[PDB]
């Protein structure tokens, strides 16, 4: 409460339990590499509280999404909304399977 | 041949294979498994 900040950014996203421990400056994993990477010299703080009442229901819910397939790592504080099938081998294949 | 094995030994007897006289491309290593922990100490995995 005793410091004056030039700007504050609030990035929010639902994520699984272990990837909460994944979220930290200088880390590794499918989320810290392809979905969200924090800067190594991060000046900020993280918040995580459980929510089983708004992200759950009978018969289930599958609205949420995450990426494990990207051409390269995510440089810090970049968003990569794109649906491109990851190439395997040498095929220009565009589809699932 | 190290990633395509079927009998990865138990931790009490850690199988130790030696890799010599070959060209190391780790793209096959990336492709051949949906990694869970690529955490590396001695080298940066991108610069491998
Ligand atoms: C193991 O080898 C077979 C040989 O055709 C290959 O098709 C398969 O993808 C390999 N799988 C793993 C898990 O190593």
């Amino acid at each position: 409460n005793d410091l004056c900040f030039t700007n504050v950014y609030a990035d929010s996203f639902v994520i699984k339990g272990n990837e909460v421990s994944q979220i930290a400056p200088g880390q590794t994993g499918n989320i810290a590499d392809y979905n969200y990477k924090l800067p190594d010299d991060f000046t900020g703080c993280v918040i995580a509280w459980n929510s089983n009442k708004l992200d759950s229901k009978h018969s289930g819910n599958y609205d949420y999404w995450y990426r494990l397939f990207r051409k390269s790592k995510l440089k810090p504080f970049e968003r990569d909304i794109s649906t491109e099938i990851y190439q395997a081998g040498n095929k220009p294949c565009k589809g699932k399977g | 041949e190290v990633f395509n094995a079927t009998r990865f030994a138990s931790v009490y007897a850690w199988n130790r294979k030696r890799i010599s006289n070959c060209v190391a491309d780790y793209s096959v290593l990336y492709n051949f498994a949906p990694f869970f922990a690529f955490k590396c100490y001695g080298v940066s995995p991108t610069k491998l």
